[PDB]
RNA sequence: ACGGGGAAUCAGGGUUCGAUUCCGGAGAGGGAGCCUGAGAAACGGCUACCACAUCCAAGGAAGGCAGCAGGCGCGCAAAUUACCCACUCCCGACCCGGGGAGGUAGUGACGAAAAAUAACAAUACAGGACUCUUUCGAGGCCCUGUAAUUGGAAUGAGUCCACUUUAAAUCCUUUAACGAGGAUCCAUUGGAGGGCAAGUCUGGUGCCAGCAGCCGCGGUAAUUCCAGCUCCAAUAGCGUAUAUUAAAGUUGCUGCAGUUAAAAAGCUCGUAGUUGGAUCUUGGGAGCGGCCGU
């Protein structure tokens, strides 16, 4: 019985996307995962689930209703272009380097000690 | 009398009684209810004067 | 330099004499009648009334048909009327001074949940609010301070989710029914 | 006021300014002499080191012996006789112990039976003297 | 004593605070001098001196945490050598890189908001409505209160799968399952002579020990000490020291006092200061409402 009514629906031709506030009714059971809402919004708006990005859910106290924000892009080539990198990475289609900023900074300050091609021979 | 030698005289020489076993006092609004019942719903108009709660003349 | 609010104010004032028999025993008369838990819950209401009652004094100094008064005064009157404290028949701001602590205690959720008769006492009412059994227009309210808007009074009932409504039957019954079939064999 | 002129603002302000110095509570706070001669240097509390345990004879009427503690303050090197609270708490104070010391209550004035002792001992060896008296904390030795 | 916007208190006047996130100023151990640049007398630039201090093959070299953490010291007095550029913005040649600025967690009873620590019934009981009885007693259809009496129904503290949260997590919210009778899943903190809410109770001590903001209590029936029971107050808080505000009309402009309680100069003149007599336009023209009004 998990229902999705959309709200504040807007078509950004300048990011090539639909965007809307997503009101999800789920009385009895938990906050339904984003994947399920993404599939349930795909069959609603006659699109593929891959170009949909549905985030930032805050379940109202009592809990027969939650609210997230949603985006439906035109193509994945637009999605991958003009979407923040962390929200692509949730769909398992982006990987960032494991190296923490403490390593990158200690590398950067070691690289300033030496001049020229020796700057390459800092990290081995 | 009593120089530095008498320090903690009376504290030392009391028959040291261990505390009695109490059914623990209810806390919060359960207490304020219990206080309200002791005063404003129960008691009767009394001849002469109304007594204090700890009164044991 | 940070993106924090900081803005916060007290909701009560501690009274000057801490041991007026007449006050101590009138504030416990309030706590018993209306099932509050400490004198802070009473000094909270008294303080809200005192701020209302301060704002009213401030507007009665002003000349009649003053634009700031007429705007501010009607704004204060429609607010008191909206929470069920003052009457629509009596909305005139010299009545705001003829207004006291029982009128605000009557409009708090604990007392409405009791005086609708879907609770058994005022102490049972807090239990039902605290244990999230009651709701207001499909919103489960955990908190018995909740002042009930006049339009929003009739929409106080049990939660659809609570066993007092059409809800999933609770922990003690379900354990005693499972022990009952573990007792029968 | 004894000059109700409309153009008398400075005489009325400058008089009041001059006559505030004849108040005690003002003269005290608004000179260095009260804040300098203060053994605590205007602080609420002060850690000092016990250099002897001292019996002080109570006042004229009542007559006990009040068990106080001669203290060298750290911050100043100044000498203080500070009282020790409840029954048998001078038994908790070994000599040369760092004690936290507060006022007695009357803002640097002598209290009750105890002549020229303005201070009480609060903690001994950074352990609270109420906690030692109630037996909650044990003295670390 | 960085100033201000502001803070606390608060009848009306006031009094006190403002190092502290916004504005403006100043300084980078103390002074001083200057290079570059649109902008610096810059210090995460340089040059000396002074003070301090590091490395040294003793010839020399390097330093500036009142940036973020962290350390020592000083003290009554103040947190992690954490994660991140995703947000907010900033810098750059720049849709792309960088930012201890900033954000996110950790410590956190500075402080503020909400708010558990039980509710409900059947019984013994007791007090109060009624037919009735001189008194007792009867009935409980009506109530109300207390007993580690008994009975189920409760819901979250915690435990914990999952989702949600989010840069990745956390907390919150949602939600399977567990999770309460001494509901031991155990509320303290201070008091109980007066001021000041609450014992002339019991045991100990005997001007001792101690309490006691003040007045006072303690020398053998202690309402005050040391404990037991009990009761009161505030309550997840409550006590203490100190600054400070009200109370203080005990600084008095509002608003104090000055014969004797503290207080009018020995007396007079006298300049700035302060205060300063009366007097200088009125009648009607135009119009409305029921002689008076705009």
């Amino acid at each position: 019985t998990v229902t999705i009514r959309t709200r504040k629906f807007m078509t950004n031709r300048l990011l090539q996307r639909k965007q809307m506030v997503i009101d999800v009714l789920h009385p009895g059971k938990a906050t339904v995962p984003k994947t399920e809402i993404r599939e349930k919004l795909a069959k609603m708006y006659k699109t593929t689930p891959d170009v949909i990005f549905v985030f930032g859910f805050r379940t109202h106290f009592g809990g027969g209703k939650t609210t997230g924000f949603g985006m439906i892009y035109d193509s994945l080539d637009y999605a991958k272009k003009n979407e923040p990198k962390h929200r692509l990475a949730r769909h398992g289609l982006y990987e960032k380097k494991k190296t923490s900023r403490k390593q990158r900074k200690e590398r950067k300050n070691r690289m300033k000690k030496v001049r020229g091609t020796a700057k390459a021979n800092v990290g081995a | 009398h009593g120089s530095l030698a008498r320090v903690g005289k009376v504290r030392g020489q009391t028959l040291k009684v261990a505390k009695q076993e109490k059914k623990k006092k209810r806390t919060g609004r359960a207490k304020r209810r219990m206080q309200y019942n002791r005063r404003f719903v129960n008691v009767v108009p009394t001849f002469g004067k109304k007594k204090g709660p700890n009164a044991n003349s | 330099p940070v993106a924090r609010s900081w803005v916060c104010r007290k909701t009560y004032v501690t009274p000057r004499r801490p041991f007026e028999k007449s006050r101590l025993d009138q504030e416990l008369k309030l706590i018993g009648e209306y099932g509050l838990r400490n004198k802070r819950e009473v000094w909270r209401v008294k303080f809200t009334l005192a701020k209302i009652r301060k704002a009213a004094r401030e507007l009665l100094t002003l000349d009649e048909k003053d634009p700031r008064r007429l705007f501010e005064g009607n704004a204060l009157l429609r607010r008191l009327v909206r929470i069920g404290v003052l009457d629509e028949g009596k909305m005139k701001l010299d009545y705001i001074l003829g207004l006291k602590i029982e009128d605000f205690l009557e409009r708090r959720l604990q007392t409405q949940v009791f005086k609708l008769g879907l609770a058994k006492s005022i102490h049972h009412a807090r239990v039902l609010i605290r244990q999230r059994h009651i709701r207001v227009r499909k919103q489960v309210v955990n908190i018995p301070s909740f002042i009930v808007r006049l339009d929003s009074q009739k929409h106080i009932d049990f939660s659809l989710r609570s066993p007092y409504g059409g809800g999933r039957p609770g922990r003690v019954k379900r354990k005693n029914a499972k022990k009952g079939q573990g007792g029968a064999g | 006021g004894k000059c109700r002129g409309l153009r008398t603002a400075r005489k009325l302000r400058s008089h009041r300014r001059d006559q505030k110095w004849h108040d005690k509570q003002y003269k005290k706070a608004h000179l260095g002499t009260a804040l300098k001669a203060n053994p605590f240097g205007g602080a609420s509390h002060a850690k000092g080191i016990v250099l002897e345990k001292v019996g002080v004879e109570a006042k004229q009427p009542n007559s006990a012996i009040r068990k106080c503690v001669r203290v060298q303050l750290i911050k100043n090197g100044k000498k203080i006789t500070a009282f020790v609270p409840n029954d048998g708490c001078l038994n908790f104070i070994e000599e040369n112990d760092e004690v936290l010391v507060a006022g007695f209550g009357r803002k640097g004035h002598a209290v009750g039976d105890i002549p020229g002792v303005r201070f009480k001992v609060v903690k001994v060896a950074n352990v609270s003297l109420l906690a030692l008296y109630k037996g909650k904390k044990e003295r670390p030795r």
